[PDB]
């Protein structure tokens, strides 16, 4: 089931996929979107993504097939464990802590990065005890509460 | 809003499942017969069916992994669509 406001917002979402704005999502458009999210689906996987939603078998996804499909997967779940696992990547000694210095080293060099100033705001919240150490299980629990 | 929450988790793949699953049944039976229902174990026969058994089991593992991959790709697109709910 979907509400009036959700149907309207999902029309806007359909434009994130229908790149040329021709009313249909092709395997080519899904490939571009997936790669823009740092994924690399094969041709068969893109075809499978279309075929699972394509109820009339014309090779593309239209807005009703897209909407019908969103209705089936509305349920969300909390991301606490996955986020904790991402911090664990940077827990060199596997002791449940990342120092404020290591957090800066990570955040100013890896991925999209934060400025040293943004790192300061993050550490001010993360370092609850003011000991220069982040108990990341506790910090993630705080952000997902 | 949704904040940090995310979506809760083919004819060719179906054919890969049915053939691999039938072969798991085939080889489980032939290993069983050749190790427990014979007077004298023929080790060459056991090695042959162990090779066919591991290939069928591993083919089913491969399909299941591909289905998990396809499911997360679909959930990625659903998650992107759900950003418009904010
Ligand atoms: C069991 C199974 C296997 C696949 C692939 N399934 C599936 N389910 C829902 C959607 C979907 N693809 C898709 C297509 C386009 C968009 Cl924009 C978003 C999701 N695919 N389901
Ligand atoms: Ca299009
Ligand atoms: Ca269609």
């Amino acid at each position: 089931q979907l509400t009036e406001e959700q149907i309207a917002e999902f029309k806007e979402a359909f434009s994130l996929f229908d790149k040329d704005g021709d009313g249909t999502i092709t395997t080519k458009e899904l490939g571009t979107v997936m790669r823009s999210l740092g994924q690399n689906p094969t041709e068969a996987e893109l075809q499978d993504m279309i075929n699972e939603v394509d109820a009339d078998g014309n090779g593309t996804i239209d807005f009703p097939e897209f909407l019908t499909m969103m209705a089936r997967k509305m349920k969300d779940t909390d991301s606490e464990e996955e986020i904790r696992e991402a911090f664990r990547v940077f827990d060199k000694d596997g002791n449940g802590y990342i120092s404020a210095a290591e957090l800066r080293h990570v955040m100013t060099n890896l991925g999209e990065k934060l400025t040293d100033e943004e790192v300061d705001e993050m550490i001010r919240e993360a370092d609850i005890d003011g000991d220069g150490q982040v108990n990341y299980e506790e910090f993630v629990q705080m952000m997902t509460a | 809003g949704r904040k940090l929450e995310l979506t809760k988790a083919d004819t060719q793949l179906t054919k890969r499942v049915k053939n691999a699953a039938a072969n798991v049944l085939r080889e489980t039976w032939l290993i069983y017969k050749n190790t427990k229902l014979v007077k004298k174990i023929d080790h060459a026969k056991v090695r042959k069916h162990q090779r066919k058994f591991l290939q069928a089991i591993h083919q089913l593992r491969s399909v299941k992994m591909e289905q998990r991959k396809l499911n997360d790709q679909a959930n990625t697109l659903v998650d992107l669509a759900k950003t418009q709910l904010e």
